[PDB]
RNA sequence: AGGAGGUAAAAUUCU
RNA sequence: GUAAAGCGCACGCAGGCGGUUUGUUAAGUCAGAUGUGAAAUCCCCGGGCUCAACCUGGGAACUGCAUCUGAUACUGGCAAGCUUGAGUCUCGUAGAGGGGGGUAGAAUUCCAGGUGUAGCGGUGAAAUGCGUAGAGAUCUGGAGGAAUACCGGUGGCGAAGGCGGCCCCCUGGACGAAGACUGACGCUCAGGUGCGAAAGCGUGGGGAGCAAACAGGAUUAGAUACCCUGGUAGUCCACGCCGUAAACGAUGUCGACUUGGAGGUUGUGCCCUUGAGGCGUGGCUUCCGGAGCUAACGCGUUAAGUCGACCGCCUGGGGAGUAC
């Protein structure tokens, strides 16, 4: 689950202060950040089915809570995906 | 789950009173209180406390007799996946009169005994006997 | 209000969970009991067996298990009633319609341990005849000469008298027993916690209920 | 007083 | 659960369902009012053909629809919140969780020799087979493949299938503790996606053991078997198929609620390390068992007890999980 140090960086700008660790902005950011790095892990290995199963949770959850906010505070999303990368 | 809390309420007290408990702690909602009040107003319990806070906690006491519970039946009728509403003329007589049927209405909650002598209807919530 | 000294509550991790409301025990694991629950369960139990001992009532001492066996064989022979001491015969009450007719085979050959023929015939009839007398007298002083429907009996250990308590409950007869920390109360309308097991402790209840009943109404 | 290892081979059918 | 019936497993769209407080609307819900709901028919009370069937007067009934006006508890919509369901951060815990590469040690087989001599092997008993080029036995040395004794255990881990020597790299999940942030972000899930023992298929590589097929020895009435000497596919690796098992606990997932006893195992908070503690509190887990449930067997806080959300499935044996 990446480094205990890491994510320290990403709570800023996304969050209003450090240890504001629960804004939906950050977890999404935490998830993507892992996922992205973590796609390297499945390049090599790749027949590591089990590890993948955990991945999709990250992806499922990410997407599930990326949909939550779509209902609350409009364009509190259109100010973060492009800020990050993903709307495919 | 926390999906049908009134039914969770009626369960608490059902295998509550079957288990011969003294009373039962419970989360509170502005509804649960209003149904408790009718179990008070009809003596299926002795009385209920809110034991509140910002995280309310309505407790409420037993009520036994000889050796048994006074609630010889307490089931949930209308419910989340199957809502039930009756008209005024057509509403239920639990044990054909003895024992009640608690029923919401444009005027608060209220009982079936009461439901008619008033003259209206609504969501029949549980049958109590 | 101790009255009874070295006594407390005995027996260990067996305990009927539905015997929580009367027991403030723990202690090395042998959980002791609320004693000001037992003595008001006397002053109600030891009490209301004179409302009946005045009604010309007929009790029945019940105590078996090789431990203070014939401790119950005592004033019991007097205490406006009698006892029963070695193994509970399946339904002496319950099936009084018979076994009642084995008092007969006793008191017949009892008044015959001394009266009429008590030696005349062979001395091989010698022991085998008294062997009958020997085998049931330590099994039914139980009746000797009785009279009624023995209403309310008194059992030492509640569930060791497994049978007795149930048989009584099927017949409507009262109850009156003690429960240490493992026997099922449930079927004893007059429940007196304490302890079933101790030669000392048992003779206290025995001595205390032997009193109070003896004063029927003179 | 525990464990261990070795002791029966094949042999159908009944309006 | 065993009678027919829980998808082998999980992830998730639609949909169903949803914590808790204020307002707000009046959709659902409830009350009234008006309209209408043809007549005949059924029903109630009458009338009339000699009675009856039948005809007939009047009523009730037509369980309903629409509109206007209200009521606003419950459901829904809109609004704003709340933190307890839920997730995020922090330091750690144990684990055969998964993937990659590495290496050890014991044995079987084989290759080369040394010594050594007529037997070895195998079975119920045999024989096939192996041995006079020397077997079996033994010693030394060297190949190669597969599997990890002891730990190991009603032990752990995984969603299920399933995972056991040792070593580092990558990675998943579970759980504990304090506090911090989030503020219902949920549960379930037809469709859809993916995972899925063994045998099996493709391409090649690999091949010590084992072993379908096949062969020879027995056995037997027969012996296409069970037993013995051999033995190929395969069992091993790589990459792509296949998608089924008594894939089982024959018991769908989530949450809440109800006496107990022995444990097993892994955390952690407090108190003379004052023990290999004293006192608690979490998660998982094995046996016994109350109430209750059950057709009975049995289940029994890890329910098959008490409830509620949502899904899947059964409707007599066959025909048949067959045909199209
Ligand atoms: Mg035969
Ligand atoms: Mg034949
Ligand atoms: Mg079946
Ligand atoms: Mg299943
Ligand atoms: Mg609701
Ligand atoms: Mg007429
Ligand atoms: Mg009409
Ligand atoms: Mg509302
Ligand atoms: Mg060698
Ligand atoms: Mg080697
Ligand atoms: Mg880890
Ligand atoms: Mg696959
Ligand atoms: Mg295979
Ligand atoms: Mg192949
Ligand atoms: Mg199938
Ligand atoms: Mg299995
Ligand atoms: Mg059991
Ligand atoms: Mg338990
Ligand atoms: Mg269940
Ligand atoms: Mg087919």
């Amino acid at each position: 689950s990446l480094s205990t140090e890491a994510t320290a960086k990403i709570v800023s700008e996304f969050g209003r202060d450090a240890n504001d660790t629960g804004s939906t902005e950050v977890q999404v950011a935490l998830l993507t950040a892992q996922i992205n790095h973590l796609q390297g892990h499945f390049a090599e290995h790749k027949k590591d089915h089990h590890s993948r199963r955990g991945l999709l949770r990250m992806v499922s959850q990410r997407r599930k809570l990326l949909d939550y906010l779509k209902r609350k505070d409009v364009a509190r999303y259109t100010r973060l995906i492009e800020r990050l990368g993903l709307r495919r | 789950s926390m999906q049908d809390p009134i039914a969770d309420m009626l369960t608490r007290i059902r295998n509550g009173q079957a288990a011969n408990k003294a009373a039962v702690t419970m989360p509170s909602s502005k509804l649960k209180v209003a149904i408790a009040n009718v179990l008070k107003e009809e003596g299926f319990i002795e009385d209920f406390k809110v034991e509140g806070d910002t995280k309310p906690e309505l407790e409420l006491t037993l009520k036994y007799f000889q050796g048994k519970a006074v609630v010889e039946s307490i089931q949930r009728v209308s419910r989340p996946g199957l809502r039930i509403y009756k008209r005024k003329d057509e509403l239920p007589k639990v044990m054909a009169g003895l024992g009640i049927a608690v029923v919401s209405t444009s005027k608060g909650v209220m009982t079936d005994r009461a439901a008619r002598q008033a003259g209206l209807g609504g969501e029949i919530i549980c049958y109590v006997a | 209000m101790l009255k009874a000294g070295v006594h407390f509550g005995h027996q260990t991790r067996y305990w009927n969970p539905k015997m929580k409301p009367f027991i403030f025990g723990a202690r090395n694991k042998v959980h002791i009991i609320n004693l000001e629950k037992t003595v008001p369960m006397f002053n109600e139990a030891l009490a209301e067996l004179n409302k009946i001992a005045s009604r010309k009532g007929k009790i029945l001492f019940v105590g078996t298990k090789r431990a203070a066996s014939e401790a119950v064989k005592d004033a019991a022979l007097s205490c406006d009633q009698f006892f029963v001491n070695h193994r509970w015969l399946g339904g002496m009450l319950t099936n009084w319609k018979t076994v009642r007719q084995s008092i007969k085979r006793l008191k017949d050959l009892e008044t015959q341990s001394q009266d009429g023929t008590f030696d005349k015939l062979t001395k091989k009839e010698a022991l085998m005849r008294t062997r009958e007398l020997e085998k049931l007298e330590n099994s039914l002083g139980g009746i000797k000469d009785m009279g009624g429907l023995p209403d309310a009996l008194f059992v030492i250990d509640a569930d060791h008298e497994h049978i007795a308590i149930k048989e009584a409950n099927n017949l409507g007869i009262p109850v009156f027993a003690i429960v240490d920390t493992n026997s099922d109360p449930d079927g004893v309308d007059f429940v007196i916690p304490g302890n079933d097991d101790a030669i000392r402790a048992v003779t206290l209840y025995l001595g205390a209920v032997a009193a109070t009943v003896r004063e029927g109404r003179s």
